[PDB]
RNA sequence: UAGCGGCGAGCGAACGGGGAGCAGCCCAGAGCCUGAAUCAGUGUGUGUGUUAGUGGAAGCGUCUGGAAAGGCGCGCGAUACAGGGUGACAGCCCCGUACACAAAAAUGCACAUGCUGUGAGCUCGAUGAGUAGGGCGGGACACGUGGUAUCCUGUCUGAAUAUGGGGGGACCAUCCUCCAAGGCUAAAUACUCCUGACUGACCGAUAGUGAACCAGUACCGUGAGGGAAAGGCGAAAAGAACCCCGGCGAGGGGAGUGAAAAAGAACCUGAAACCGUGUACGUACAAGCAGUGGGAGCACGCUUAGGCGUGUGACUGCGUACCUUUUGUAUAAUGGGUCAGCGACUUAUAUUCUGUAGCAAGGUUAACCGAAUAGGGGAGCCGAAGGGAAACCGAGUCUUAACU
């Protein structure tokens, strides 16, 4: 059945061949015009460039800094809260679980919802959402 | 994957000169003058495929013009009389008929001047 | 479903989603292309006016001369020296899903049973490593492009097929769609099939 | 080779939620004393880009 | 077969000055 | 990404995580114990490899043909249908291949066993000074002197020494970590002038190395240096004895060889431009992109005796090449003497969008391992939650003392 295999229709296009012949259509440069930058080989101007006015990245100012301590946070989605290790979540293991990383240090709880078996968080934040969650469903926050 | 293409480019090339085989010096010699004649001739036969309609829509038209001279009423008279008759023999039949049956023509004629008077 | 026997007639059980599922044409289309363009060695390199031996003098000086202007003898226009576009050795290999390569499989599988070329056998041996015995114990059966799937490599059985070009002996591990289709028929053997569930799952 | 993204756009707008990019108003660095009142606490809030510049900036930082 | 290889140097125009 | 940067163009890590591969020791010193291990330089023996090789299965009959390996019919071997040659395409005609064997001699590697040289272990002690550091000038570090740590250096200075010193990105204190200014060290990695084997959705003589032919040759230049063109008779020379014209020629005509001599060495096929001979038609009173529409006559073929086909084309209507570039070209604007061959949107790696396929709040692996396009590997990346400069907050958030 090798020689019945097709693929389906619209999975392929043939590509665009560019100065081949007059009803190809695009010849003649193959649609990039007249005379110009675009027209030569290699032309084209730089990403940001605006026919020498200030470019617009170069206009506005720049402003606020990068927090490193926002680096080794993140946000842990109240529906894998229960995938970690039977009922019980802590800072150690979600490493082990991989929802956060390695390098991720401070952790915190986000309302995901969707969360059914009773939980217990050690040394995470859980704000207000999922701690009515789990409250809810009988777990228990402690430091 | 080199791909040589000699043998498709005689091919395209015996193809334009069979079209121009006939012409003037290199015209059916040459490949690159050829191609200009053969075009050339093309437009040419798309043009004259619309004048040919009218050369011959003239030529009727004296026909039947010198045909109605010669029986005595001019064309455009002989064409009322075939309108307001109620006839509808165009150009070519009229032109046919006068160069072979003038028996035919001088009805034709007969009632045209009937029908205008 | 249960897959009928020819000498044993002897029942076998086998996961209905793995070997009864659609036809994916597509799926299949795609795996079996990948296949063959992972089979490639992309083993060709020619030069480009850098490369071609020679040296980067003007023919000619540049102006004056009734003559085009030139820069080097390796300029792609000019004889024996060019190639605008070098081809340079790459490789064609495609990455395919593991889903997407398990995917296909099944519903090659499946095909194969709809048009019965595929057929399930006890265990298929050679008592002695000869080619005869093996051509034999395919002529009473009416096999001539048959795929020996075998739940283990013998060595008996695999000499035994090496000279034979339409017959070939592959284990469950070594089995590749474009031999699967290839070949016009395909006789497993109930561990060879066992082990295929499994590993497919 | 990956793309290069340009480090001073980088430091000038930032990905929001659907999409768009929001930046400071390029009139309060400097010569503030003749400027009114209404116009500073105008420019003080961050602005989206709008359209036009909207396919340069994405352009210009295309990893955010 | 070798393609001319000194080109003498064109004779000056005429001044169109 | 963080950072550096006329904060422009651009440059661009580390920490840490996953793999490949793993190995640690000596001197700055005395004593006790003394081949005490591990090495290096050389013998003998064992194993294997390299430098020559050997055996290596199995087909005949008919048809076409110059000749079969092909067609048709019936057989045989195969741990040998990988390849090459053989008068057209060979598993069974030959060389080989699978497979099983072989080295007098010279050598590589892995072991065992000797000789020579250097050398364990224990105790105690020592523990690298014009150095670290500093001032001035430069360089390397992603980090351009900037708040600039760290390393290196030209120049001028100059400690402590373990209750001591260095680093932890100005700097200080507290802590943590390490011990410079003396050396050696396999493997994981990089490359291929050269040799062997095998492979190719690589080329097939203007291609492929410049060079398929004694090519880096002829040839060009004082020299450094540059640098071509040129493959093919046939299965086998069987390469044309002999006769005739001709100048004891060239070249040709017969004969002869061959399946073929318009395969005759100027040799497979033999295209186009270009140059000729023959036949048919037109052309010496007629003006111009040379054609197209109409169309008489003439010369050749058909079936019918009416015309259709082919070639030519008197005469007549219309009609100022092509490309490029331009508001605009027959333009007296540019380009082309013609033919043949070659000649220009590609490739890699990222990102965005569209189509299509798989899976789905999940999706997917990279390197690498792997008798290996399978299967492992989920490090990592993308997404479901955003707001704010940030801390931080969170389906809210920021702004503000606070928001109708």
């Amino acid at each position: 059945r090798l020689n019945t295999l097709s693929p389906a229709e619209g999975s392929k296009k043939a590509g665009k061949r560019l100065g081949r012949g007059i009803g190809s259509g695009l010849g003649k440069t193959g649609g990039r015009g007249h005379k110009g930058q675009k027209s030569r080989s290699g032309g084209g101007v730089r990403r940001g460039f605006e026919g020498g006015q200030m470019p617009l990245y170069r206009r506005l100012p720049k402003f606020g800094f990068t927090s490193r301590k926002a680096a080794i946070t993140a946000e842990i989605r109240l529906s894998d809260l229960a995938k970690v290790e039977g009922g019980v979540v802590d800072l150690n293991t979600l490493k082990a679980a991989n929802i956060i990383g390695i390098q991720i240090e401070f952790a915190k709880v986000i309302l995901a919802g969707e969360v059914t078996t009773p939980v217990t968080v050690r040394g995470l934040r859980v704000t207000k959402g999922a701690r009515a969650a789990i409250e809810a469903a009988g777990g228990k926050i402690e430091e | 994957a080199r791909v040589k293409r000699g043998v498709i480019a005689r091919a395209r090339h015996k193809k334009i000169l069979k079209q121009a085989k006939g012409y003037y010096g290199a015209r059916s010699r040459v490949y690159r003058v050829a191609f200009q004649a053969v075009i050339k001739a093309g437009q040419y036969a798309y043009r004259d495929r619309r004048q040919r309609k009218r050369q011959f829509r003239q030529l009727w038209i004296a026909r039947i013009n010198a045909a109605a001279r010669q029986n005595g009423i001019s064309y455009s008279k002989f064409i009322n009389g075939l309108k307001k008759a109620s006839v509808e023999i165009d150009r070519k039949i009229l032109a046919d008929i006068a160069v072979f049956d003038k028996v035919a023509f001088t009805a034709l004629v007969e009632k045209a001047k009937a029908a205008l008077a | 479903m249960e897959l009928v026997l020819k000498d044993a007639q002897s029942a076998l059980t086998v996961s209905e989603t793995t070997f009864g599922r659609d036809f994916n044409e597509a799926l299949v289309h795609q795996v079996v292309v990948a296949y063959a363009a992972g089979a490639r060695q992309g083993t060709r390199a020619q030069k480009t006016r850098a490369e071609v031996t020679g040296s980067g003098k003007k023919p000619w000086r540049q102006k004056g001369t009734g003559r085009a202007r030139s820069g080097s003898i390796k300029s792609p226009i000019w004889r024996s020296g060019g190639v605008t576009f070098a081809a340079r050795p790459q490789d064609h290999s495609q990455k395919v899903n593991k889903k997407m390569y398990r995917g296909a499989l099944k519903s090659i599988l499946s095909e194969l049973v709809r048009q019965d070329r595929l057929i399930v056998v006890e265990k298929f041996s050679v008592e002695a490593p000869k080619t005869k015995l093996l051509a034999q114990k395919l002529k009473d059966m009416a096999l001539e492009d048959v795929l020996i799937i075998t739940g283990e490599l013998d060595e008996n059985l695999f000499l035994a097929a090496r000279n034979l070009h339409k017959v070939d002996v592959r284990d469950a591990t070594g089995i590749d769609p474009v031999s699967l289709i290839a070949f016009d028929k395909v006789v497993m053997t109930a561990d060879a099939v066992k082990q295929v569930e499994e590993m497919l799952a | 080779p990956k793309i290069k993204t340009v480090r001073g756009a980088a430091k000038r707008f930032k990905k929001t939620g659907k999409g768009g990019f929001k930046h400071k108003h390029a009139n309060l660095r400097h010569i503030l004393t003749k400027k009114a009142t209404k116009r500073k606490r105008h420019l003080r809030p961050k602005a989206m880009v709008s359209k036009g510049d909207l396919g340069l900036v994405i352009a210009c930082l295309p990893y955010a | 077969n070798n393609r001319p290889v000194y080109i003498p140097r064109p004779r000056p125009p005429h001044p169109r000055l």
